[PDB]
């Protein structure tokens, strides 16, 4: 249902 | 939710993570961690887009482009297109696509360094020959852009100067089966190689594992700045999975050519942007090297889609690199049968003068050691 995307930064850049 | 500017970036996200574990990011909960660089995107996102960084002849005129860590195959950034709005999430990413012709951007992973690699020629100095030439067998003339010829000019110059002849030559004398197979080193590959492959990228397949990419050849081209070595593309980092468990990505490279290859092909790369053909992509600070590259028309398309008798292309490349990024960039109308005229042709080098600008401005600008193995002799370097 949740997926979370972490930009190199590790700060999250998007929500899927 | 997630941002416009990383929808593409964000689609090779969700099938690099099928592709190794097999599930779906959509249809699974788990976090990922990417290789992306924000601002870097959102650097990307403003050249394309904005009107500040490049002057591009019209709204339509359309941009491609991966920018990959020299020193691993991971992906910094990766835009497939500019001003094109419709949000449809996660849509076809033309900066993995292999359905363009990369053209001239193929002559040194295709001929020379092959060459180089394997003994054809001994020295970027070595003369090769611009003089009429057919395809080997065939009676069709390879010319030349400008339907002129050179003469005898050295290894280097042909290079720097994009002269087909003697680049389709070289391919001959390096032989197809041999040349195939360094190009599957460098990630790219075709189900069948001929001549015209010294020069263009264009397959008879059509999968993606065929061809030529933003993608594939920022890879490829990363070999000779990374020193010979082949990373695969990374967009992922790590994935931890719902239940506690982690999965970590790691990209182990393969020697794709001797060191001395990737520096002589680099030091005749250096050249191309000073007074070669990447004049425009060009930057006094920043030690790069690169490769221009255009495609052309078959001659149905002259005669019954060309309009102006001017200088025409279906497809506009660049292909450059510094000691840490390597970049590649491709440049064309959505129907290839809207061509690029005058200012049009441009916009490769200074996208990428742009781009590359912003990701070594500060850094701190490195050069490349002759290996032992070579030694210079004026503009030129030879073998032991
Ligand atoms: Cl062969
Ligand atoms: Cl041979
Ligand atoms: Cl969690
Ligand atoms: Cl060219
Ligand atoms: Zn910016
Ligand atoms: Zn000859
Ligand atoms: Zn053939």
């Amino acid at each position: 249902t949740s997926s979370k995307i972490y930009d190199n930064k590790n700060q999250l850049i998007a929500d899927l | 939710n997630y941002p416009a500017y990383m929808d593409n970036y964000l689609k090779e996200v969700i099938n690099q993570v099928e592709e190794e574990t097999g599930y779906n990011l959509l249809t699974t909960g788990m976090d990922v961690y990417t290789n992306v660089d924000q601002e870097a995107q959102k650097h990307l996102w403003d050249i394309y887009n904005t009107d500040e960084y490049v002057a591009y002849p019209d709204d339509e005129l359309q941009v491609a482009s991966t920018i990959v860590d020299v020193s691993n195959g991971k992906v910094i950034a990766q835009l497939g297109a500019r001003h094109q709005s419709s949000n449809v999430s996660f849509g076809i990413n033309q900066a993995v696509e292999t359905n363009r012709d990369w053209g001239s951007t193929m002559k040194p992973i295709t001929d020379y360094a092959p060459a180089l690699e394997y003994g054809v020629y001994d020295s970027t100095a070595t003369i090769v020959h611009d003089e009429p030439y057919n395809y080997p067998g065939t009676n069709t003339p390879v010319y030349n852009w400008d339907r002129g010829y050179f003469g005898n000019i050295t290894l280097q110059y042909a290079l720097q100067q994009s002269r087909n002849v003697p680049a389709v030559e070289t391919l001959n004398k390096v032989g197809l089966n041999r040349a195939k197979t360094f190009l599957n080193g460098l990630g790219i590959d075709y189900p069948s190689i001929h001549y015209s492959n010294a020069i263009s990228s264009n397959t008879t397949e059509s999968d993606k594992k065929y061809g030529a990419s933003s993608e594939k050849m920022a890879a490829a081209y990363a070999a000779f700045a990374n020193g010979g070595t082949y990373y695969k593309p990374m967009y992922i980092h790590k994935v931890v999975f719902s239940d506690g468990s982690e999965k970590e990505f790691s990209n182990v490279g393969t020697r794709a050519m001797k060191e001395t290859t990737a520096y002589m092909m680099t030091d005749m790369m250096k050249t191309v942007l000073t007074y070669g053909t990447g004049r425009n992509a060009y930057l006094a600070w920043l030690p790069q090297a690169g490769k221009t590259g255009t495609s052309n028309y078959t001659d149905e398309e002259i005669e019954n889609h060309i309009k102006t008798s001017q200088f025409v292309a279906p497809d506009e490349l660049f292909a450059g690199y510094t000691r840490k990024y390597s970049m590649a960039v491709w440049t064309g109308y959505s129907n290839r049968l809207t061509p690029l005229v005058g200012n049009g042709l441009t916009v490769a080098a200074k996208v990428y003068r742009s781009m590359m600008t912003y990701l070594s401005e500060g850094s701190n600008p490195e050069d490349w050691n002759i290996p032992e193995g070579l030694y210079r002799n004026g503009e030129f370097v030879f073998k032991n």
